[PDB]
């Protein structure tokens, strides 16, 4: 039924590449950054193509495009998965690089997205769904349809290429009943099918509109597009589609596809035909290494696949196929044939010949928009240069192509041979560049994204790379990208250590939000390295900050050897380097600072006390730097002068009855009271939850009831709103141990709320009467007026 | 692993409110004055234990920039007691849960940065009155003082628990 030929002769050592897109291979090392992602995820999407292709041989009857396999194959990718969606909103991120104007025309056409009200248009990200500025779907008029389209891509591009500004939520109504009135109008056109092309039109225009309904919760992609769409192309004798982006199905014109599709068709032929010459295969930049294609077969498993390997296909005559392809594959070459021929071309015979008597104005042709999204932009020298195809890079070269030139990223020929990171290439380029007047500029050129040539290289590349680029004195290595990422600061959070040391030892000015990425990590060594290349960033109060924060003792020494003020206020609270010292890290580096004659009487911008610090730290190390702090000072009743209520109140509000006792013992004085007027019991109501404390600091002073709620208890009811049922018993429990000590005291019983509420109206509203409401009424409590 | 109910909640709110702040003194049992960012970390888990029994916490915290943040089966919407703006702007929260999340899921206010008592804006009965016309549990909290922190996640546990 489907010819399949393609799937048992593509090499099974490398047939990684149906299901990982070609714009990661260069980049992620092949399939490595796939297995990364989600790893046997591939294998998973290979068993799914292979145990979905070994279910529609064995049932043969002509098998058409049903709803129930479409599912089926859903099944196979893994609140349940394989059903159909119904009002979830399911949106998604677009760029401009994967858009067409006349792919804009007919999403916009699309009459069953407007009906079905499928919010489209520019705006920001959210944490659930995405939030409009405009929505071009509500009122929308089909004569200005056009216009609009041109209108929306100036928009989507010039926010950015490959950047974002335009969101997509699907359709949230008739989901079962528009992917049915599609799957029907599929076997509808396969039918009126006349010509071997008019099929592949038919096709990709129907998985588009299955792609842009995006009824699946997930997965819409796989299923649809690296899946479906594959079954579809070996049924009719065509070979799996081995894509560079396959997620231009959203708004790529449905005429543009089905170029897409034949790339992606003679992708997959030239990895065949390649595989049997035995020649070394290079396809968009990426050589594959024996390690990584040894590792492979032993970690390949996907036997489903394994069994259609193992079949006869003897039946059937191969070159019956080859003459069929062949059809549909020859008319790729016609157009833009220089950018192709940088992809796929080597041997300098057949790419001289090609760029033979070729006009300055052909030579250096950026593609424009609608043409598949790999070209758009691009220069044949941005392509030769991405590819690593130096054959052609020479004879470009040898034809004074125009290097200064720039695609729709921003990015030139230097970017790519930086951020491609092949050194060989990158020579070939700068020879030429610097025999330009405005070699200086050109080199200085800043991307879309603000990254110049040299950013690329910092968090992509070699010190050698990076050597041969300061070497040409530019003296751009100081600035900073859109993100205000230094060329060393992309370079520390990428790992590229050689690289980092090498901009380092060069003593590229030091940057505020490199020192923030050194917290992050915790990386208290590269500080160690920074401040002993530098040597003069020891004024820097944010990375006096960082040595105090989590740094040693050693690397604070240094700050202090520099000779900075003990007392210098360096957070935006006025939080001091003693203060800093308590939060977290080693007690050695508090003790220190105490012995260096640290001011232990200071409080920050909210009056905080050195002791109070000490509960901002996790509850193990606080018995400590307590006992360590109070050994100085023993000023402990020191409190924020803003509210009025020393560590103590800090100590019950954490639920810490550990360091809460301690400081009771130490002798801590509980006269004090909040500017609202709440006492320490006032806090220790309800938090501390343990009688044992509540008996020993009633012993000491009288409470008081202020703010219109009397002491603690007539409080504890009022901040109890929820009264869960299941600790119900034990919230009428708790004020048992509570009130029978309560009763000694004789509390007045007073009106207990602003709104004249008092402790029986809210007990009796709280039902946790069975306790509390006689036990009160018994003592004598006043029921409520 | 048997544990009783591995609760998923979401902090989400205006970027400064301290729904970090707030994680981490819930998480570590910890304040810092800056912001770590966790390395993007993403999430934080606690397991605690309500009504005899042991209950895991999946807590997200919301960052400026394959969707996982629908799961939660509670969202804690937090506001600055010292920004007005940022309780302003709670309205368009409480309804960006209306539209992409179950109408089951359960709301829990929170007013952080209550210790800062001397530059407080936003009234503690204006937000109950709020809080209480939506019929939604409020509780102002200090991730510095760590006040109401606990009182803030246990709540929103036990109010899922109910209804779960
Ligand atoms: N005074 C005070 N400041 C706080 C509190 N919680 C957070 N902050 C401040 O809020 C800032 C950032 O907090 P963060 O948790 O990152 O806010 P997010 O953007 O909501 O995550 C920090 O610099 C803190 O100083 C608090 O309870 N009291
Ligand atoms: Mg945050």
């Amino acid at each position: 039924l489907p010819g399949l030929y393609f799937l048992q002769a593509y090499p099974s050592e490398e047939i990684w590449r149906l299901f990982v897109d070609g714009r990661f291979w260069s980049k992620e090392n092949g399939w490595r950054g796939y297995e990364s992602r989600e790893p046997g995820s591939l294998n998973a999407a290979l068993e799914s193509l292979c145990s979905i292709a070994l279910q529609v041989e064995k049932s043969g009857e002509e098998f058409e495009l049903s709803v129930d396999l479409i599912k089926r194959i859903h099944k196979k990718s893994g609140k349940n998965p394989g059903e159909l969606r119904t009002d979830e909103p399911v949106s998604f991120c677009i760029p401009a690089g994967r858009a067409s104007i006349k792919g804009i025309e007919e999403f916009l056409s699309l009459v069953f997205l407007t009906e079905g009200g499928a919010e489209f248009g520019p705006g920001k990200a959210g944490p659930f769904g995405p939030r409009f500025d405009k929505n071009y779907f509500k009122n929308l008029n089909p004569e200005q349809i056009p216009d609009l389209a041109k209108q929306i891509y100036f928009d989507m591009s010039k926010y950015g290429h490959s950047n974002t500004n335009h969101f997509y939520l699907a359709v949230m109504k008739n989901v079962d009943v528009y992917l049915e009135k599609i799957t029907q109008s599929y076997n509808k056109e396969i039918k009126t099918a006349e010509t071997l092309d008019e099929k592949l039109k038919i096709i990709v225009k129907h998985i588009r509109m299955y792609e842009v309904l995006h009824p699946f919760r997930d997965a819409n992609g796989r299923t649809f597009v690296n899946n479906l769409l594959n079954i579809l192309l070996m049924q009719q004798g065509l070979p799996p589609a081995t894509f560079y982006e396959p997620n231009v199905f959203d708004l790529y014109s449905a005429e543009e596809l089905v170029v897409v599709v034949k790339e992606a068709i003679f992708n997959t032929v030239e990895i065949i035909e390649q595989s049997k010459r035995k020649t070394p295969i290079t396809l968009y930049g990426y050589h594959s290494s024996l390690e990584e294609q040894t590792k492979f077969r032993d970690m390949l498993d996907s036997p489903s696949y394994e069994k259609i390997k193992h079949m006869d296909f003897s039946d059937l005559n191969p070159e019956k196929l080859h003459l069929k392809t062949q059809k549909c594959l020859s008319s790729l070459n016609e157009q833009y044939p220089l950018h192709r021929g940088a992809i796929y071309l080597s041997d300098p015979g057949e790419i001289k010949l090609l760029l033979s008597n070729r006009n300055e104005s052909q030579i250096n042709q950026q593609i424009e928009q609608g043409a598949p999204p790999i070209y758009v932009g691009k220069t044949p020298a941005h392509l030769a240069v991405i590819s690593g195809n130096m054959a052609m890079l020479d004879e470009l070269i040898a034809k004074k192509a125009d290097l200064s030139l720039q695609d729709y990223d921003g990015k030139t020929a230097l970017h790519y041979a930086a951020e491609c990171g092949n050194m060989q290439i990158m020579g070939k380029i700068l020879k030429v560049v610097l025999s330009q007047e405005d070699a200086i500029k050109v080199l200085n050129i800043k991307d879309n994204h603000g990254k110049t040539a040299f950013h690329y290289a910092a968090e992509f590349g070699t010190p050698e790379l990076i050597s041969a680029l300061t070497t040409t004195e530019v003296i751009q290595i100081n600035e900073p990208d859109n993100s205000g990422s230094s060329a060393i600061t992309l370079a520390y959070k990428n790992h590229k250590l050689k690289i980092f040391d090498e901009l380092l030892n060069s003593g590229a000015d030091i940057s505020d939000e490199l020192l923030d990425a050194i917290w992050a990590r915790k990386d208290k060594e590269t500080l160690g390295k920074i401040i002993a290349k530098n040597e003069k960033i020891l004024l820097n109060k944010e990375a006096f900050r960082i040595a105090i924060s989590l740094g040693s003792v050693s690397l604070v020494k240094k700050f202090l050897r520099a000779g900075v003020d003990i007392d210098i206020p360096l957070t935006k609270d006025k939080a001091t380097p003693l203060m800093l010292s308590i939060n977290s890290g080693n007690p050695k580096l508090v003790s220190y600072l105490l012995k260096k004659g640290a001011n232990t009487r200071l409080t920050d911008t909210s009056g905080n006390s050195v002791l109070h610090y000490v509960f901002y730290s996790k509850a193990e190390n606080r018995e400590a730097l307590a006992n360590i702090i109070t050994e100085k000072d023993k000023k402990l009743i020191n409190q924020p002068n803003a509210n009025g209520n020393p560590p103590l109140y800090n100590a019950v509000v954490v639920n810490d009855l550990k360091m809460a006792t301690i400081l009771l013992e130490m002798g801590a004085r509980v006269d004090f009271e909040d500017r609202l007027g709440n006492n320490i019991l006032h806090s220790a109501m309800r938090r501390c939850d343990l009688p044992i404390i509540l008996d020993i600091v009633k012993k000491d002073s009288t409470l008081l009831h202020k703010r219109n709620s009397e002491r603690r208890n007539p409080f504890h009811q009022a901040l109890h709103e929820m009264h869960t049922f299941p600790s119900s018993k034990e919230t009428e429990e708790i004020h048992f141990m509570n009130l029978s000590d309560l009763l000694l005291k004789e509390g007045v019983d007073l009106n207990k709320k602003d709104i004249k509420g008092k402790t029986i109206l809210d007990i009796a509203l709280s039902k946790q009467y069975f306790h509390l409401c006689v036990k009160l009424m018994k003592a004598g409590a006043h029921t409520n007026i | 692993p048997e544990y009783d109910y591995l609760f998923k909640l979401l902090l989400i709110g205006d970027s400064g409110v301290g729904k970090s702040c707030l994680l981490l003194r819930f998480a570590d049992d910890t304040y810092t004055e800056s912001y770590i960012s966790t390395i993007g970390v993403d999430f934080k888990i606690r397991t605690i234990e309500l009504d005899g029994k042991t209950i895991k916490l999946q807590i997200w915290d919301t960052a400026g920039q394959s969707s996982y943040y629908r799961g939660a089966h509670g969202i804690i919407v937090v506001y600055d007691v010292t920004d007005q703006e940022s309780y302003a702007n709670v309205k368009q929260w409480l309804q960006e849960i209306d539209r992409y999340a179950s109408e089951n899921v359960n709301k829990l206010l929170v007013g952080n940065k209550s210790d800062l008592t001397t530059k407080k804006v936003v009234d503690n009965t204006t937000a109950k009155e709020f809080a209480d016309s939506l019929g939604i549990p409020f509780l102002e909290t200090s991730a510095k003082n760590a006040t109401n922190v606990e009182q803030a996640f246990m709540t929103m546990a036990a109010e899922i628990k109910k209804r779960m």
